[PDB]
RNA sequence: AGACCAGGC
DNA sequence: GAAAGTACTTGACTT
DNA sequence: AAGTCAAGTACTTACGCCTGGTC
């Protein structure tokens, strides 16, 4: 999680003083949006991916998503290892206040943790702006089917 | 045990909690409501005059509440318990004072009741203020009720807290296609009114208005608006550079060719083109009918005696809106709280009650009017007595009015449905939760999830868990345990002030300034334009902090739009917060030692500067933390108890971070639905529909906010064992397996109490 | 280190302040340049006051144009509305002291015609009412007045000056 | 072309001159032009 | 995609939301073709390549003073030298403003002039000024933009969104045997009925073929038809 | 004077409106005479049909 | 970079408006014009303190017993042409005194 | 599937709280530890977890 | 009979 | 205040 | 002066069913 930090603090460096190559993913600052989607993703299934394969045997989740009964490995892998990267609308928790998230961090928010994503599992608890992005997407998701 | 500074700030909060009940809400606004309210509206109409007879005057010096003489209040004023029983409504009479003259030429004076009213339980005037213990065994009710409804005419009804749009202020909106539209509402006093601003094409804008006919060419008004030099007008609303001078420019060349001049056929154009008349007193027509529509048709907030405030008001509202004609975004959305407002029913009952008052005049000026073209024997009274069977048409008016949920104005003319809620008592908890609870008007929009969906800045100034999950979603919001919702205070001991601090008036200002750093704003106004924003800031927040002006009026700099802004329009939410000065808090250990043991209490803390509470589009600028562990000395403040985010009636759920949201929001709505206890006095009321409980008994448990709420006091359930298997086969899918002589000892045994009522009636005959 | 004193002035009649934002600085080291011939009209609480300023018949004057419409050829005319506000000074320094005296009403100045309302109407020819019309109907009866711009100094300074 | 007159500062306009010549005058107040106007946007 | 898709196929209205047309050009190949009939039929480039745009009045006649830049031209593959836009100069002449003088000198610069409620010359040419940097130079008055993308695995073809159609396929550069087109309706104002009826059961398969499970061939064969 | 905007008063064509009224929710909408509601609950002993 | 802009523009303006004040000292007429706050208490009631450079180039104004008000600079010029005039009783006019030279505000402190 | 941690864990805290004779305080974001109910329960011969 | 509001799936 | 579509009385452009 | 292709204004429906209290 930590390595996953740090390489999107430096690609954020380079975007408003530096130049780097553009997808045809249109303007700018779309195009490390795309990156920063792309590459949190696979770390957080990477960390899921891992944690479901060493798990010990006879358990009831694992047997219980293995065949009929509920839910599938992806469920399990968010109770015990990592979740991430809540995102509605198709993009990433638009700013409520100016040029911010949230009044706890500071003005043009950018790095990741500080929008829609959760390096906490259930079981370990959530810290408090862990909280109202997952929130946000269980209230869209809920009002949605209604 | 000594004190750490991780452990007190978790005893603020019941130090708080404990001036300032649970439901500020209705307990305040109605106690504000009796006394500032009643004086002002009696003041507005102290007289009644109506003409024949040589002279007649009427004045009423004073009104009171059920308050005069050796008398400290009514004899006896039926209790809570009695009023419900006999099917009585709850009310206090109204004691006022007038002088009145005949032409016997005399002047005298009395005291007179014209009517009753109802008094909300938990009041200044109510039976049950400050009492403790036997006082309620003796007026036989509970010591637990949460108090602030009102009850009329058997049952209990209460008024719901209603959301309203921002009131006289400017909002922008783009649109696809046509173009942009900013929208402006107020009232004054009498009327309410609404100004539309629309460009329809060619980059040219129009005015449009219920008053004007069609659509006039802003240059022209603008013209009208007192202003003639033209480039002046450019270098205004445009100034100096960039691309905005040519999309404005189209309207400055087409609008001064074919009529041009600030006098002529400014005012002449407007008001051959406008409206009906109104058919009375009409004609001083000339280029002054103008006059007195140019000063009140729209912008009429602004209006006084000169043509250089509203003019240049004008011309910054059409400063806005070219700018985001020129490229997308750079806009206000109507959504988050910050543009919305809450109005508590103190104003609402006032708006009621000064429809009636109102009516009552013309029929009581009238009503003496009979005699008054009879003959002879001029009457001395009978505007006594007779007025007096003519009276209480106020009370069974208001009476009604609150019974029913609809509101008919004359004056306002507005009629509003689905106001006032019955409280339904089921658990106690289903007494506090619908209380403190946000509602919603118009907006309309069952398609639209626009004004449905969670917004980050809901955060700490509403629950983000409870949810009446159904056709209505989000649509209803409730309030946090920690909030304050603001009142209002003045208006002119601040300019005055704010001279003093260096800012100078907008009349000796050459207008040609985009260009001066920022400019500051009151209540939407532009009246300094000062330079250093910093002094000016950082001085107005040390003057508000310290020794004067409490609470709302705060300060927030703006840094794209160029502006600074003070805005004292209270009516809404306010959350406290610790102010860290420098590197560290500025509580600082001992102090909270000294407020546990024996005493400081609360309020003192804003006395000495300590805590305090942001507000407005001011929670933006400020920069907040999280934990005391957390500071970095480059924040403003911190917060005291990150999980008051939660509202009272989520704070039932244990570990609720654990779970997830669509979990959390199914409890509040079926945790209100559990069978309780209810109150002590609950085996002395007769109920319509009661659902009672045998054997209650307290969660294993608990939680931090159960204790301050007084649950667990009163708690509606049955701890029992359980065991995760799978067993039965009857059970399978959502269905539980119970297990007998464990129920033949009882389990969850319940009661249903009901009622019946009849009356024995006569005829005529 | 050293003091600069200050004094405050007298009544002295008051003062009136001229502004316009019409002519701007010639932009060069020397900002002054002023107008002539004065020709104002004065009326009492509200004064409105009028700016009468000479044309050029030698510069872009158009002769064609005014014959067929117009004797503005006369005077241009400027007028404004004044205003006032409280803690307002002026200064000036004389020798190693400051001295100061109060301004206090303020007055714009940007111009119109009676070249305009007096053609539109030859054009177009052949209880209560407080606020507004109230500062408009009594305005245009009651102003009639002819003021004489005479410009020397001398005493403007030693009558205050004395007063220390 | 957005010109301004020196004084009454509102506009130019361009108006035809009699047999062959091509003016501007400010609108309401006497004034003439030399021409050589010239104006370029990109 | 979803569900409001299937609403704007069902309903069959004229109109439509982002209606993509998929057209096949000659063969693979990155330069020449494809990027020729990419500038070929999109738009006005005339705002683009004006360079630098004069209004220019000297003695008794009024000049428009615009001069081409030939350097976007030759980067940018459209094809005229100069008298091609001075005829799409005289089209816009003729649509919305006036039929009167064209001027061709050199740098291709065209001058326009202009003669006859009063001084009407100053507010005729101030319209005429604005209105200028507008019309179209080459190509269509309809697609609101292109794009050229990664066909199957290794090959390229472009996709168009307008309402244009038969005009791009009678276009010269591209094969037009094999095509496809959105809102159905449209369709049958070209290859009609039959061909129609076949479009509307593929699209209908295809987006509800995504989402989840299946609807089966049979049922979806037979609405189409007594539509059709 | 007073006022109007009295909206139940139409009496022919909205009886016979659709929906509620007559021809969608009355007649092809009709009601089942000899039914029965309740809660549901499960079994294992019980066969399908 | 808030204080650092404000304190750049406090340390010069204190220099500037110094030199404009004694760059007309002797009398050709030159004016200048003040905005202070109401009420003006000084010190004695028999029915003011002065302004000058603070020590180490710094400006101070101030008043006597016991009060610091100190405060400079103004809003952006070059536009006015100001002159104030003479006017008195309604009886004769308009006296001229010339022109028009600075603009200052003062805001009082801690 | 419904994914609720938070009731799993209440059974631990609850059965700690009975055997201590006390009422177990939690709450959100924070409150009583799991890791000391496990020592508390493992004591007097229960399983750690449950 | 025609009405309302809360809420259930 | 809903938005989406469909149907119904007038102008350039020709002959 | 018919025959003409393109324009402003005006309309009917957008959720299955039930179960409670109140005027
Ligand atoms: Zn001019």
């Amino acid at each position: 999680v930590e390595i996953a930090y740090h390489k999107c603090d430096e690609l954020i460096t380079l975007f408003n003083k530096g130049e780097l190559e553009t997808q045809p993913g249109c303007n700018e600052e779309q195009t490390l949006e795309a990156k920063i989607g792309g590459l949190l993703s696979k770390v957080r299934e990477e960390v899921g991916d891992v944690c479901i394969n060493e798990l010990d045997n006879w358990n009831a989740p694992l047997i219980m998503a293995t065949c009929g009964s509920k839910g599938s490995t992806l469920n399990v892998s968010q109770m015990v290892a990592v979740v991430g990267q809540q995102i509605i609308s198709g993009n990433r928790v638009p700013d409520g206040f100016q040029d911010r998230s949230l009044p706890h961090f500071p003005k043009n928010s950018k790095t990741p943790q500080s929008k829609g994503f959760v390096r906490n599992s259930f079981f370990s608890g959530l810290s408090p702006p862990e909280f109202l992005f997952h929130a946000i997407s269980g209230r869209e998701g809920l009002v949605d089917t209604a | 045990d000594e004190i750490n500074t991780a452990q007190d700030k978790w005893h603020l909060l019941p130090a708080f909690l404990k001036v300032k009940g649970l439901v500020k809400q209705h307990l305040d606004s109605f106690n504000y409501f009796v006394d500032t309210d009643l004086k002002k509206i009696i003041k507005a109409n102290q007289l009644i005059l109506s003409d024949v007879d040589p002279e007649f005057y009427l004045k009423y010096v004073d009104i009171r509440v059920g308050k005069k003489s050796s008398s400290s209040t009514k004899d006896y004023l039926t209790p809570p318990h009695e009023c419900r029983l006999r099917d009585m409504t709850y009310s206090a009479p109204i004691y006022v004072d007038i002088e009145y003259t005949r032409g016997r030429n005399i002047i005298m004076h009395k005291d007179v009741e014209i009517g009753r009213m109802p008094i909300m339980l938990r009041s200044n005037k109510c039976i049950l203020y400050d009492a403790d213990e036997s006082k309620m065994a003796k007026l036989n009710e509970c010591p637990l009720d949460p108090g602030g409804y009102f009850i009329v005419n058997g049952t209990e009804k209460v008024i719901l807290v209603q959301e309203q749009l921002s009131k006289n202020r400017i909002i922008v909106e783009a649109d696809e296609k046509k173009g942009i539209v900013q929208a402006s509402v107020t009232s004054s006093t009498h009327e309410r009114k609404s100004k539309t601003y629309v460009i329809t094409k060619n980059g040219k804008i129009y005015l449009k208005h219920n008053s004007i006919a069609e659509e006039i060419p802003i240059a022209i008004v603008l013209k009208a608006c007192g202003i003639l030099s033209d480039l002046e007008i450019m270098q205004l609303v445009c100034g100096n550079d960039s691309s905005y001078q040519d999309i404005f420019a189209v309207n400055l060349e087409e609008s001064s060719k074919l009529d041009i001049y600030t006098q002529q056929q400014a005012l002449e154009y407007i008001g051959a083109k406008v409206k009906t008349m109104r058919r009375q007193k009409l004609t001083i027509l000339q280029e002054g009918i103008e006059a007195i529509a140019t000063t009140v048709i729209a912008h009429l907030t602004v209006e006084a005696l000169d043509f250089r405030e509203k003019a240049l008001y004008i011309a910054m509202m059409t400063r806005r809106v070219v700018m985001a004609m020129y490229n997308p975004k750079m806009i206000d959305d109507r959504d988050y709280v910050g543009n919305k407002r809450l109005e508590l029913a103190g104003q609402l009952i006032s708006l009621l009650f000064e429809d009636l008052f109102k009516k009552f005049n013309n029929d009581f000026k009238l009503s003496i009017d009979k005699v008054l073209k009879k003959p002879n024997r001029a009457m001395e009274y009978d505007a006594l007595l007779s007025i007096n069977v003519h009276s209480n048409n106020i009370t069974s008016g208001l009476n009604r009015a609150i019974s029913t949920g609809n509101w008919s104005l004359k004056r306002f003319k507005m009629e509003r449905a689905g106001v006032t809620h019955v409280l339904s008592r089921l658990s106690y908890i289903s007494a506090l939760g619908m209380m403190t609870r946000i509602s919603s008007q118009f907006e309309k929009s069952r398609k639209v999830s626009g004004p449905r969906a969670l917004q980050p800045s809901q955060f700490g100034m509403l629950c983000t868990a409870d949810t009446p999950e159904g056709e209505a979603c989000g649509l209803v919001k409730n309030l946090a345990l920690m909030t304050h919702i603001t009142t209002d205070d003045e208006e002119e001991p601040i300019k005055k002030l704010c001279y003093v601090l260096g800012v100078e008036d907008i009349t000796l200002i050459d207008s040609a300034s985009l260009h001066l750093n920022y400019g500051v704003y009151l209540n939407g106004t532009l009246i300094g334009s000062i330079r250093f924003p910093t002094k000016f800031v950082t001085q107005f927040r040390h003057l508000r902090r310290t020794g004067k002006v409490s609470e709302f009026i705060s300060i927030y700099s703006n840094s794209h739009q160029m502006a600074v802004h003070i805005a004292t329009d209270g009516g809404r939410i306010c959350r406290p917060l610790i102010i860290v000065s420098d590197g560290q808090s500025r509580v600082k250990d001992i102090h909270l030692r000294k407020l546990l043991d024996g005493e400081l209490d609360f309020d003192d803390f804003l006395k000495l500067g300590l805590v305090e509470y942001l507000d407005v589009n001011e929670e933006n600028d400020s920069y907040i933390a999280l934990y005391e562990k957390d500071i970095v000395p480059s924040m403003t403040h911190l917060e005291i108890e990150p999980f008051t985010i939660l509202g009272a009636v989520a704070g039932l759920i244990p570990y609720p971070h654990h779970n997830q949201s669509p979990r959390n929001t199914y409890q509040c709505a079926m945790g209100k639905q559990a069978i309780g206890a209810i109150a002590y006095n609950q085996f002395k009321r007769i109920d319509t529909l009661l659902y009672l409980m045998t054997y209650p008994q307290q969660p294993m448990v608990k939680t931090k906010t159960i204790e301050l709420i007084d649950y667990d006091k009163l708690p509606a359930g049955q701890n029992a064992t359980v065991a995760v298997m799978s067993y039965s086969g009857y059970d399978i899918e959502d269905a539980l397996v119970l297990n007998k002589s464990s129920i033949d000892r009882g389990f969850g045994r319940c009661e249903t109490r009901r009622k019946t009522t009849t009356v024995l009636k006569r005829y005529a005959n | 280190i050293e003091e600069f004193p200050l004094k405050i002035s007298g009544e002295e009649e008051s003062l009136h302040v001229f502004q316009y934002a019409n002519r701007p600085r010639l932009v060069g080291r020397k900002p002054a340049e002023h107008p002539f011939i004065s020709a104002a009209r004065y009326k009492p609480k509200s004064h409105l006051w009028e700016i009468d300023i000479p044309l050029d018949e030698q510069a872009f004057y158009n002769k064609d144009k005014a014959e067929s419409e117009w004797n503005g050829v006369n005077v241009q005319t400027l007028k404004g509305v004044g205003v006032e506000n409280n803690g307002q000074y002026a200064a000036f320094v004389k020798d190693m002291q400051v001295y100061l005296v109060p301004i206090e009403r303020v007055a714009q100045l940007k111009p119109f015609f009676k070249y305009i309302d007096d053609a539109n109407v030859t054009r177009k020819q052949e209880n209560r009412l407080t606020g507004s019309l109230l500062a408009h109907k009594v305005a245009d009866e009651e102003a009639n007045i002819e003021l004489t711009w005479a410009e020397g100094t001398f005493e403007q300074f030693k009558d205050t000056i004395v007063k220390e | 072309m957005l010109s301004f007159c020196p004084s009454c500062n509102n506009m130019l306009l361009i108006t035809s001159g009699d047999s062959g010549v091509y003016t501007l005058a400010c609108r309401s107040c006497p004034y003439e032009f030399p021409i050589e106007g010239i104006e370029i946007y990109d | 995609l979803g569900v409001p898709r299937i609403k704007e196929i069902i309903n069959a209205s004229k109109v439509i939301s982002t209606p993509i047309i998929n057209a096949v050009l000659v063969n693979d190949n990155d330069e020449r073709a494809a990027r020729v009939v990419k500038g070929r039929v999109e738009k006005t480039l005339l705002s683009d390549v004006a360079f630098y745009v004069q209004d220019v009045y000297k003695d008794n006649l009024s000049f428009i003073q615009v001069r081409i830049d030939l350097g976007t031209i030759d980067k940018l593959q459209l094809e005229l030298t100069i008298e091609d836009i001075a005829v799409a100069i005289t089209r816009a002449s003729k649509l919305k403003i006036q039929a009167s003088d064209v001027n061709i000198i050199g740098k291709d610069r065209i001058a326009i002039n202009v003669f006859p409620s009063e001084n009407d010359v100053f507010y005729r040419m101030q319209q005429l000024r604005r209105a200028l940097p507008d019309v179209v130079v080459k190509g269509l008055p309809d697609i609101s933009r292109a794009v050229i993308n990664i066909r199957d695995d290794g090959k390229r073809e472009l996709l168009v969104e307008g309402y244009g159609l038969r005009d791009v396929m009678c276009t010269d550069g591209v094969i037009g045997s094999r095509t496809t087109t959105n809102h159905v309706l449209e369709v049958f104002s070209v290859l009609g009925i039959e061909a129609a009826r076949y479009s509307i059961i593929r699209e209908i398969n295809y987006t509800m073929s995504n989402h989840g499970m299946s609807v089966d061939p049979r049922h979806i064969q037979l609405l189409g038809d007594v539509m059709t | 004077n007073g006022g109007g905007k009295v909206k139940p008063i139409r009496g022919f064509c909205q009886r016979l409106k659709g929906k509620q009224g007559r021809f969608r929710g009355n007649l092809s909408g009709k009601r089942v005479d000899f039914s029965g509601r309740t809660v549901i609950s499960p079994d294992p002993n019980l066969s399908i049909d | 970079k808030e204080a650092a802009a404000e304190l750049e523009l406090l340390n010069a303006d204190h220099q500037h408006i110094l030199r404009k004040l004694k760059k007309m000292n002797n009398k050709p007429e030159r004016f200048m014009v003040f905005q202070l706050p109401t009420r003006l208490p000084a010190f004695e009631r028999p029915a003011v303190g002065s302004i000058r450079v603070h020590k180490s180039g710094k400006l101070s104004v101030k008043i006597g017993n016991v009060v610091m008000d100190i405060g400079k600079g103004a809003e952006t010029t070059f536009l006015q042409d100001v002159i104030a005039l003479s006017i008195a009783d309604d009886a004769s006019s308009a006296e001229l005194l010339g022109r028009v030279d600075g603009k200052i505000v003062v805001t009082p402190q801690i | 599937s419904r994914m609720t941690v938070g009731k799993m864990i209440e059974l631990i805290s609850g059965k700690a709280g009975v055997l201590n004779g006390t009422l177990e305080y939690g709450t959100c974001f924070g409150g009583s530890k799991l890791e000391d109910m496990s020592k508390i329960l493992v004591d007097q011969g229960f399983n750690y977890s449950g």
